């Protein structure tokens, strides 16, 4: 059923599994017409679909033009992250198929249900955790990768970079969701952290600083810092 | 005007006859219902006095048969058979019928309730729905379940009703996912209209057909699919004025015979609040509304 706090460790067993986080499919700056009335820009989003055990990233981007001449975006957006989740999975072979497709936000539920019918076998669950996949655009190299995109293209990352070289998949997932929920709570110090030494530099082919073990420890004790201190700044704890 | 005789009622038993009922004490003197209107079906229904458990009845048509009840102290049930001798049958009739040992089928002149509950339902196509081919008439109860039930034991005791499922292939055509699913209107019309059922007047029987066991044996898999059949109405965009306008009488009629307190277990709250006030029908079933509104307004 759903996903939770008590089945956490599922995620890294050897079944395949996605979770698709569609935040950020649709997204929009609104801004004053001339007339004085409100209207919508939008802008590239991206569906954030993830393989926890491996830190595959399949980052579909959507251009506006998926958008052009559509009512009801909103609602569009999570038809179309059903549409591209299902063609991902068509597109893989079988023995890479997911058998189960955790989805961050319920409203995913029907549309991808609806998609993956010639699925039958592959679970898709809803999530009682609260995960900050919505901050992946807050990833220097994934916005970048998105506002520059001129037309409908999937970018493959591993967003745990070389990690698993040294830690399981528990605390790599640990880890990514820690730096997300900081740079979620507040980006500017978040990134400030992790930017604040020159030595420590980011490997052309990955997304985050390469620091050491020792370095890491540091990094995550100022992230969880971070995150009590806004949470004290917020409830004037 | 038809005749069911009853051989006679060992044990005592609430009877039902379409929408009227009436208590048999244990070895009354009854021997059946007299006076039945020609030209619709009808159900005779039972629930023991020892055992309110089962609710069971049959659904016959005496224009296909001579039928009669007699209770069956083996199986501990009132069984309807078939008299295939004409004269026996009507000398019982007329020896029972000078003694006056026969309740009337109680219709009021004025009252059409049983002809628009009934509209659509015929022997025939009510027994494509219950199996059971070496009788005219069909047997009901309470527990039977349905073939979508049964997919989700016994096939031959099943009610095999039209099998209708929003998250299907057969409902989503590939390609127009989010289209079929927010406007049903291709499975509707093209699926269940013109596919599987050839007409509307087949479509409102079923949906007549399964209400009926719904309220009349508490039957869960005919509410089910009751509900089912009206909200894929309600969810298509494209409906013939003439089935919705049908739709609504039909459903006027079905929410002005429930009786006031099985409301709570025989409507569905989501259905009609979706069906009344969010579908694309929510405009066009006045009647409907107004009836649920003055008389069920806590379920919505
Ligand atoms: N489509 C079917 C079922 C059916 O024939 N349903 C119509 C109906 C009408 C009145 C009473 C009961 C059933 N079989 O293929």
């Amino acid at each position: 059923g759903a996903m939770n706090s008590s089945n956490y460790a599922e995620l890294f067993n050897n079944d395949i599994k996605l979770f698709v986080d569609d935040t950020n499919v649709y997204r929009v700056t609104v801004h004053k017409t001339f007339e004085g009335n409100v209207a919508t820009k939008a802008i590239n989003g991206c569906i954030f679909t993830l393989n926890p055990k491996t830190g595959h990233l399949f980052l579909k981007i959507i251009h506006t033009s998926v958008w052009a001449g559509q009512k009801r975006l909103s609602q569009l957006a999570k038809w179309k992250t059903a549409e591209e989740v299902s063609a991902l999975v068509r597109s893989l072979p079988k023995e890479e198929q997911p058998k189960q497709i955790i989805v961050t936000r319920k409203a995913m539920l029907d549309p991808l249900e609806v998609h993956m019918l010639d699925f039958p076998n592959i679970a898709i669950r809803p999530t009682e955790l609260r995960l900050p996949f919505s901050a992946a655009m807050s990833i220097d190299k994934l916005s970048d990768v998105v506002m520059k995109a001129t037309e409908p293209q999937m970018v493959l990352f591993n967003i745990y970079d070389d990690w698993l070289d040294r830690i399981s998949s528990y605390t790599a997932f640990s880890r990514l969701t820690l730096l997300l929920r900081a740079l979620k709570t507040n980006e500017e110090s978040a990134k400030m952290i992790l930017l604040s030494d020159p030595t420590i530099t980011i490997k052309s082919y990955h997304l985050w600083p390469s620091f050491t073990d020792e370095q890491w420890i540091t990094i995550e004790s100022q992230m969880r810092d971070l995150i009590l201190t806004e949470y004290g700044r917020k409830y004037n704890v | 005007m038809n005749t069911v005789p009853f051989t006679s009622a060992p044990i005592e038993v609430t009877i039902g006859i379409d929408q009227y009922s009436f208590n048999v004490k244990e070895n009354q003197p009854f021997h059946g219902i007299k006076d039945i209107p020609i030209g619709h079906v009808h159900v005779i229904h039972f629930q023991h006095a020892d055992n309110s458990s089962m609710r069971y009845g049959y659904w016959f048509d005496c224009r296909m048969g001579n039928f009669y009840i007699q209770y069956d102290p083996k199986d501990g049930l009132y069984k309807m058979m078939e008299e295939r001798d004409g004269a026996k049958f009507e000398n019982i009739v007329h020896n029972f019928k000078e003694r006056q040992m026969m309740v009337s089928y109680p219709k009021i002149d004025e009252d059409d309730t049983w002809y628009n509950l009934t509209e659509f339902v015929q022997m025939d196509k009510i027994r494509k729905i219950v199996r059971k081919d070496e009788n005219q008439f069909s047997y009901v109860d309470s527990s039977m379940t349905t073939v979508q039930e049964n997919e989700l034991s016994d096939p031959a005791h099943s009610l095999n009703y039209t099998v209708i499922n929003f998250k299907s292939r057969e409902a989503i055509r590939p390609g127009h996912e989010m289209e079929d699913f927010l406007d049903k209107s291709y499975y509707l019309n093209t699926v269940m209209l013109q596919g599987i059922f050839k007409n509307s007047s087949n479509y409102f029987g079923e949906l007549q057909f399964a209400f009926l066991n719904a309220m009349f044996f508490g039957n869960y898999g005919s509410s089910l699919q009751w509900h089912a059949m009206i909200e894929l109405i309600c969810s298509s965009a494209t409906v013939p004025k003439h089935m919705l306008d049908k739709l609504d009488e039909i459903l006027y009629y079905q929410i002005k015979t429930l009786p006031e307190q099985y409301s709570d277990i025989l409507l569905n709250e989501r259905v009609w609040n979706i069906c009344l006030y969010s579908s694309f029908q929510k405009n066009s079933l006045h009647n409907t509304e107004k009836i649920m509104e003055n008389k069920y307004p806590e379920l919505l």
